[PDB]
């Protein structure tokens, strides 16, 4: 059996930058679940990992490109303290979730400031290169809450 | 001449009643042409409009690649 | 002043013919006053900004993007001398009607300028003092009115016109003065009112100045004023040169005069444009059309009016303020959705108006 | 049926004749659709927001009112009744084309419906293949143009007109097949790509429909045809009706659908609309016509081709997305300055395009 | 039957490379349709600036005039 | 030397209502200042004292719409209990500033729901007449950053 549309992938993966640093690693005693064919991962690793058998280990190269996209200097804005709750004082690197129509975004203080703090919303590895590491533990039918969500 | 059947003077009659209007509006004194304290209140109805209750809450994690 | 200087090249390029032709000459008056509002536009408004506020500024959210902080109020120009220009281009200088029509607007937006100035510099709180204001609008429109009555004694320039009546039909004499004093002040003072929602003057203006031309074109012809049957008026084969110009001019302002709006049209604007209204509803027998077509500028006038009343006679509030627009602004509907509900009442009253005319 | 029954009871009373002349029936379908869109709305509002949001949620006085969230999605029903109602009780069954229009008009509403329904009912936006809707869509769009080819070839019917010239004119075969699926299909695509922002795509529509209605109004006329020297296509005078009724839908949904708008028009209306006004210039001799009038339109899926051919071919990017209105949005222009911009762009064009034809 | 001079297909060409883009939606991947990246950050600079319409604060003042 | 435009009034006062019941009082060892000719000062006393010479006692009857606009009712509204910031809990009685396009504006809760919350900005003498007993204790020019305020 192999990867395909509407198909669940357990993933063990090992991910790491150009630089040479890790920023997190699944072990194959815990593959994550993942659906395929609908874009909300990385692009290079959907489109890698489209046709590979279960259990086979490979390298793939991704790049900004290939990522969710260039970093944009729209998404670092400074906005007051009023429009956090949940934080005694709002603290530096705190992340917050932006409510969007679209859907949930994500929004991480970058700085602190009396009245005010400087948040980004940009995604941590955007403008960046990495390399994955991958292994398909298994392979299973998306149910349909899955695709639901 | 003058205007000389009933349906004459009753149709200028109606147009200079209709235009009458924007015509007696010379004789308002500017301050009941626009009142101060409803002016007030329309800036704090566009305020309030203005006002959103949405408002940034906490996240749990980011997302994956 | 080109149609001439067609003329004039004619006779060495049989090119220059076209430029003669009616539907040309106001195809290209819409689009050369369109083009010179633009062209202005972003000049204008930066230099209003430097006599009106700090010599720079930029627009920052939500305090300037969302919001109307900083934005000059003395944007009518544009709509006047676009108007000026287009016209005195593109129509002919030796008919008497567009000297008219370009003299009452110019006379509206010295004033509104005047006015604006006080405003805008000065400070004062009154403003323009209204007794000089309205005496040298009182002034223009009873000078221009008389001149047209000298121009049409017992001439069908005269008479007056009912929407659903055809064989009524006064000759008004000494009274057309009064009617050109009611209908030329009523709506410069009415499309005053209009301005105060970020383009709600600007339309009905445009579609109101469409219909005229289309009248207009219509009067200047003897067969089709003899089958819509109106007074017939050689001179207004070129009121709808000076209609489209207003059009274009409307449009341009238009162009940057939405919400939010860049500069606020002022008094220069507003009167300059309701008095060429009401000057072209003088001199084609349209009062009765302009009434109908400009249903929002009197809804708003007897909208004021009604209110004071009511603040006399009752104490109550027939509306929670005195432009009606505003009362819905208060019942809880945004500007950017009033504007265009009154915009689509102007449009369906225009129609409405040129229906009524189509049948009489 | 009005029509037929007014005809029917002309003896009856001799007032039932005035319900005969066009120009009647024309303004009464215009206030007809405007009158159904504004005595749906706003109950047809609550009704469809229980549906989508399971509940009548409500501004709760001076909240977010200028947000995507708390707005329905299913506006484009009431455009389709009303268009359905007006063209039924205003127009003569027995034309072919009325019924073109009317077939093409409700089966482009349903393939929008069965996109939209699965839309709100599923949370993944992949409820619908979008291989449905496109092959039904062009399975009505041919089975329309080929009936419309087999009805008159060799006959001005099957003629299309170029818009400047008129010496160039082609009698064309199968081809008329070919032009007839682009035309449609690519207008209701782009009518479709136009609502991503609620007020954008209406208004332009109501324009191209106003001037298709004039264009109609000439073509149904051997006098007029043979004036502006377009083929007379004598089915072709019903469509004045059609493009009225489509006028005072645009108008009646924009009522509510202006920014912020209280419903969205979603697939139903944009598709609909899309093909009224495809299946109007194929019947009409003008698809260049629609080219130019509906130019805002052209122009939105020519940058949407652009920045994705420019993506998969280079790394740079000409626009900031695919559409240009989102591309200005970021500009500096918010949203409703955005449409209106749009607005005096397409009430240019269309002047523009009613203006070609006098160039023949 | 079919065009004969070079101006007939000539404009027939002309209109039909018009409307290409206008029914080039036909093709067009799903993926690039609607853009990703920007689509979201743009989304996000609306609410960011929705959520910071507008604030109402306190006051402690004292009698007039 | 008497009252006139650009110069500061020390204003000391007893101030009754249309019911007769005080309101309160400025000695005359704090007087207050106010400008003259600038609108701060109620319409009524402000015409008062135009032209009165320093220590003049007298009083000045000011009717509802001298003193300020009468009651209104567009201006008393409501608004969600979200909006407001620096206060964890609403109680009748509190004062709130809403900033504006026009200007700063004053306003006031009236009544309180659980989620819900109905603001007033009428003052508390809007709809009242009134009756000043005003004494001028002193005249002084006006300084600059008096004037701009």
């Amino acid at each position: 059996m192999k990867v395909a549309k509407d198909l669940v992938v357990s993933l063990a993966y090992q991910v790491r930058t150009e630089d040479g640093v890790l920023v997190d690693e699944s072990p194959v005693s815990a593959p994550l679940d993942y659906l395929h064919g609908h874009g909300s991962l990385i692009s290079g690793l959907e489109t890698a990992l489209e046709g590979h058998e279960v259990g086979d280990k490979f390298d793939v190269a991704v790049g900004a490109n290939d990522a969710y996209g260039q970093y944009d200097e729209n998404l670092v804005q400074r906005v007051p303290k009023d429009v956090f709750m949940g934080v005694d004082e709002l603290q530096v690197g705190m992340r917050f979730l932006a409510e969007t129509d679209q859907g949930p975004v994500p929004v991480e203080i970058t700085a602190v400031e009396d009245d005010h703090v400087v948040v980004d919303g940009n995604h941590m590895l955007a403008g960046q290169n990495l390399k994955f590491n991958v292994e398909v533990v298994a392979i299973r039918e998306a149910t349909e809450e899955e695709l639901a969500h | 001449g003058v205007r000389w059947t009933l349906w004459d003077t009753l149709a200028f009659l109606l147009l200079l009643s209709l235009l009458l209007p924007s015509l007696l509006i010379m004789f308002i004194p500017s301050t009941f042409k626009r009142p101060v304290s409803s002016w007030k209140a329309r800036n704090l109805r566009k305020t309030l409009l203005m006002a959103s209750s949405v408002r940034l809450k906490p996240l749990n994690c980011s997302r994956l690649p | 002043m080109l149609v001439w200087l067609a003329e004039h090249l004619v006779k060495y390029y049989s090119g220059f013919n076209v430029f003669s032709y009616l539907t040309f000459r106001a195809i290209v008056s819409l689009l050369t006053a369109l083009f010179i509002s633009l062209w202005m536009g972003p000049r204008m408004i930066a230099h209003l900004q430097k006599l009106s506020f700090g010599q720079v500024v930029r627009n920052d959210g939500p305090e300037s993007h969302f919001s109307k902080r900083g934005t000059p109020t003395m944007g009518g120009i544009m709509i006047l001398t676009a108007i000026v220009i287009s016209v005195l281009l593109w129509a002919y200088p030796s008919n008497p009607y567009v000297w008219c029509v370009l003299v009452v607007l110019v006379g509206y937006g010295v004033i509104g300028f005047v006015d604006d100035y006080r405003k805008v510099v000065r400070k004062d709180t009154k403003g323009l003092i209204a007794r000089w204001k309205y005496f040298w609008m009182s002034v223009i429109a009873l000078g221009v009115a008389f001149a047209l009555y000298l121009a049409g004694k017992d001439t069908p320039a005269t008479q007056l016109v009912v929407p659903f009546f055809k064989d009524v039909m006064p000759q008004l004499g000494l009274f057309y003065i009064l009617l050109a004093y009611f209908v030329i002040v009523g709506t410069g003072n009415a499309v005053n009112l209009t301005d105060g929602l970020d383009g709600l003057a600007i339309m009905p203006t445009v579609f109101v100045a469409g219909g005229f031309a289309l009248v207009a074109w219509a009067t200047g012809n003897m067969n089709f004023a003899s089958y819509l049957h109106i007074p017939y008026l050689r001179h207004a084969g070129e009121l709808v040169i000076v209609c489209t110009a207003i059009v274009g001019a409307g449009l341009g302002f238009l162009w940057f005069n939405t919400y939010p709006a860049q500069v606020f049209m002022g008094d220069v604007g507003s009167l300059a444009l309701g008095g060429a209204l009401g000057i072209i509803a003088v001199l084609l027998r349209q009062e009765f059309l302009l009434v109908i077509m400009g249903g929002v500028f009197v809804v708003e006038t007897l909208s004021v009016i009604l209110q004071v009343g009511s603040f006399k006679l009752r104490g109550q509030r027939i509306f929670r303020m005195a432009p009606i627009h505003h009362h819905y602004e208060l019942k809880g509907w945004p500007e950017p959705r009033v504007i265009v509900r009154f915009w689509i009442i102007s449009l369906m009253l225009v129609l409405i108006g040129l229906a009524t005319l189509k049948v009489r």
